[PDB]
RNA sequence: UUGAGAAGCUCAGACGAGUAGGCAGGCGUGGAGGUUUGUGACGAAGCCUUGGGCGUGAGCCUGGGUCGAACAGCCUCUAGU
RNA sequence: CUGCCGAAGUUUCCGGAUAGCAGAAACUCAGAUCAGUUUUAUGAGUAUGUAAAAUGAGAGUUUCUAGUGGGCCAUUUUUGGUAAGCAGAACUGGCGAUGCGGGAUGAACCGAACGUGAGGUUAAGGUGCCGGAAUGUACGCUC
RNA sequence: GUACGUGAAAUUGCUGAAAGGGAAGCAUUGGAAAUCAGUCUUACCUGGGUGAGAUCAGUAGUCUCUCGAGACUAUGCACUCUAACCUGGGUAGGUCAGCAUCAGUUUUCGGGGGCGGAAAAAGAAUAAGGGAAGGUGGCUGUUUAUAGCCCUUGUUGUAAUACGUCCACUGGGGACUGAGGACUGCGGCUUCGUGCCAAGGAUGCUGACAUAAUGGUUUUCAAUGGCCCGUCUAACACGGACCAAGGAGUCUAGCAUCUAUGCGAGUGUUUGGGUGAUGAAAACCCAUCCGCGAAGGUGGGAACGCCCUUGUGGCGUGCACCAUCGA
């Protein structure tokens, strides 16, 4: 497991090192550089179960959202991006860095065995359910989650919806307007990081 | 916890043997129910729980080997004998100890 | 199967200098 | 385990304090016009299964021993192996002589008799 | 089994039970020194300070 | 390791408003068979109580006073419950 | 007395039906069998319907059986309208069955849907007193 | 004490204690007064000595059962055992307070260092050049002089800080919780036997207390909340002076569903008859009628064999139920 962890931990740097390098080249050259896009997104609910249109009620069921303040890890693509805009005033998403993808599966990491919520406090809890996909521990699970791989669907169905608390320090002032006019709803991009460092 | 530490000038305690004191030194004197010869219901006595000769002896001993130490520091013999009492117009958090 | 979104790439500006606009 | 109660004030049927025909034992209201049935705030509470007490410290006196009605001298004998989890409560209609013999034997079994002192003035 | 949910961020024993890498991390490696060079192109600084 | 009333014991998760309505388990009252080597003139039932106890609750157990001949728990049957 | 499940309040024909919603057993299938959902493709004159990708979740069949065809509003088209309202058709929800924080008290407003408690943290809304919380910080307004 | 067994409620008078500024009533949290309970009374446990005997006797007898198992009566009380007395040493549960090392949740102060941006921008110091002013010294006008300012570059730079992060980096401070109950396991330290550990839920060190510290229960006070109940269809209206006892889906026939039981191609004694000495209208037995009823292949598919690709899959027999073609 450590032999896998040493490979993963050095790789997170070796991809963070190059985006340090590959921007230090272009900015000193006059070239421009779009980044490797976000492929993972993390969706946290903002509104309760009251007065939701039936069109947006089904979709949040299809994202394991059944309670206010639930985070989930879901694969981000086109057909996910156009699905989030129709539930946009009832969710909130953004890019997770490596720290939140650690602190959410170490603090509030709960697996799904026999349709029961069983925590991720032992590798044998993970080896039983996800052994057949070469996932052997939390560190294999973090790599497979955060660095999206082929089994990401088979791993996002393992973790429970991340039931979080209300953010220490509160939200912003008035909550249910789009994030780009104050408030907090819709995409938060890198600022979903500083939101999970409050609830957790 | 019921002691407020103070930055008042220190003294020399190398001359006093504190290892004589242990957690059984200050242990209470063991009620122990010595046989009372049940007639004791009527007749009552008392040992006056007097401090034993050992306690009064070392009290003179340990003080004799620290009194010259606080005699060296001025205002120290009379610092001890006074008491501490904050007054209206004082507030313990911002004052320094 | 879905069409994947876009990875990164350089874009040179020797023949295309960024012009400055105003709203 | 220290005994605990989720509630100490019993439940008291609605408006059974005003009217003397209406008794104080609880009766769930049956009308949807009711303020109480809809559970308006400020009105009295109701018996629910939420106030159920611990399934191990149930039926226990505040001491910790459960009760047991001993109505004759061979009903305290069963409590020989259960003297640290049962208290021998004597029944009420037992005579003031048959009572004084349960006490003198329950005391040999180390069993707490809760009301051994009734009708029994000692000399 | 698992009577309490221990926290592997705030407990330093369950962390080693879950992650057999905590005996070698070195979170802060000095990958630079005094000799860090400026990499700021002229034409980028021209388009930076334009307008 | 004894925790076999297997109608018991035990481990883990999720859940908890509720109308018409549907289902289930129990509480109490009068009589009947069985049972408690059942309680009772040293005081049964009842009644009152600024006493104590149990149950989520319907209810039950009890101390004190009053009182004076009968009465209850358990398993079934029964209803003018 | 307590616990568990729990609707419709509109049709479709002819007060009776069928369907629907809620239910009980039997018996199917662990599959692409589905999905008040989103993609991509075909067409169709940004919208339209059709098929096989994402995402979640175990689906299905009949049999026998209660309650229910009231409405109050809020949503946008909307034609007829005029001193001025308005009148009517369709869609969507709430409420009917729902307590709780604000909105000074109010069902139609803002948050939020409920076992018994402890500790924390928030929504709405607030922090001069009644009233728990800044007579806070900043900049401009007003007699 | 014939206003007579027990003597409830409404309701009335007196006494005691309270409360009451043009509303009480109740719910929650507590103060004051009154009062109540709690086993705490004592018990526990450990040696020697003295005496007693019995389940003891290198012991004799009886009876009931089944060699010995109990009940005994002797006699000793040796060897064993327990046990009264005298002599000594150590030793709660009950409640309430602390404080410590912990575990969980949480909150509030910090400390250190990496990594990022214009490899932050500044800035400072120090060399060039340029420019001027809100023009300084000088003389309203001018160009660093007896103030200086701005701009560009070099250099001290291989700069600091800030901001955004990251540490499986670290010091503390407060708060609530302690569920579970031998060992099973994952782990880490070891020190090579082990064992230990913050590691599958709290233990330890003390202190107050029984003419008692807490805990209740009543009356009332304080703070906050609290539209009168049922029938109706927002309010209403309609019912409500109060108390007691009575008082409303019950019996029977028929039909259907579900379940239980008995028998099963059968099933049903009770119209009757026989019988029943101990409620003989019960139970028990039963003749002759009578009522209700009265074996085709092909695909799946429950299950079960043999398999050998372990399984997978193959291979055989295929119930109910459903399709398919036979009649």
């Amino acid at each position: 497991i450590a032999k896998r962890a040493e490979a993963y931990e050095a790789e997170y740097r070796a991809a963070e090192r190059e985006q340090i390098e590959l921007a230090r080249k272009a900015r000193a050259e006059g070239n421009y550089f779009v980044p490797h896009e976000p492929k993972l997104i993390f969706v946290v609910r903002i509104r309760g179960i009251n007065n939701i249109p039936p069109k947006a009620r089904k979709i949040m069921q299809l994202l394991r959202l059944l309670q206010i303040n639930n985070g989930i890890f879901v694969k981000f693509n086109k057909a996910i991006k156009e699905m989030l805009q129709v539930v946009e005033p009832y969710v909130t998403y953004g890019i997770p860095n490596h720290k939140t993808v650690r602190e959410l599966i170490y603090k509030r990491g709960f697996g799904k065995v026999n349709k029961q919520r069983i925590p991720l406090s032992d590798n044998a809890i993970i080896e039983a359910a996800l052994g057949k996909y070469s996932i052997l521990s939390v560190e294999d699970l973090i790599h497979e989650i955060y660095t999206v791989g082929p089994n990401f669907k088979q791993a996002a169905n393992f973790l429970w919806p991340f039931k979080l608390s209300s953010p220490l320090g509160g939200w912003r002032e008035r909550k249910f307007k789009h994030f780009i006019e104050g408030g907090d709803a819709g995409k938060r991009d890198e600022h979903i990081n500083g939101l999970v460092q409050k609830m957790l | 916890r019921y002691v407020i530490a103070t930055s008042a000038p220190k003294i020399d305690v190398s001359g006093v043997s504190v290892e004589k004191f242990t957690k059984a030194y200050f242990a209470k004197q063991k009620r122990s129910g010595p046989v009372k010869k049940d007639e004791a219901f009527f007749a009552e006595n008392a040992p006056k729980n007097a401090l034993p000769a050992e306690r009064i002896a070392d009290q003179k001993a340990v003080d004799a080997k620290l009194l010259p130490a606080i005699k060296a520091i001025p205002n120290m013999k009379e610092y001890l004998a006074a008491s501490f009492a904050l007054s209206n117009g004082d507030r313990p958090h911002l004052m320094k100890f | 199967q879905p069409a994947p979104p876009a990875k990164a790439h350089f874009v040179s500006t020797e023949n295309n200098e960024p012009v400055t606009l105003h709203p | 385990v220290n005994i605990i109660k989720k509630r100490t004030k019993p439940f008291k049927r609605h408006q059974s304090d005003r009217f003397k025909r209406v008794g104080e034992s609880w009766r769930k209201p049956r009308g949807i016009d009711s303020c109480v049935r809809r559970r308006f705030r400020g009105t009295i509470s109701m018996p629910k299964i939420g106030y159920g007490n611990n399934k191990k410290t149930r039926y226990c006196m505040p001491n910790g021993l459960k009760a047991f009605l001993v109505r004759n001298v061979s009903d305290v004998e069963l409590l020989l192996m259960h003297n640290k989890t049962y208290a021998a409560e004597i029944a009420g209609n037992v005579s003031a002589r048959k009572r004084v013999e349960i006490v003198e034997k329950a005391r040999a079994l180390g069993v707490k008799v809760t009301n051994a002192g009734a009708k029994v003035r000692s000399q | 089994a698992h009577v309490q949910k221990k926290n592997p961020l705030k407990n330093k024993a369950v962390l080693s039970r879950l992650n057999p890498y905590a005996k070698a991390y070195k979170a802060n490696v000095k990958i630079n020194s005094e000799k860090t060079p400026k990499a700021a192109g002229e034409k980028f600084l021209s388009v930076l300070h334009e307008n």
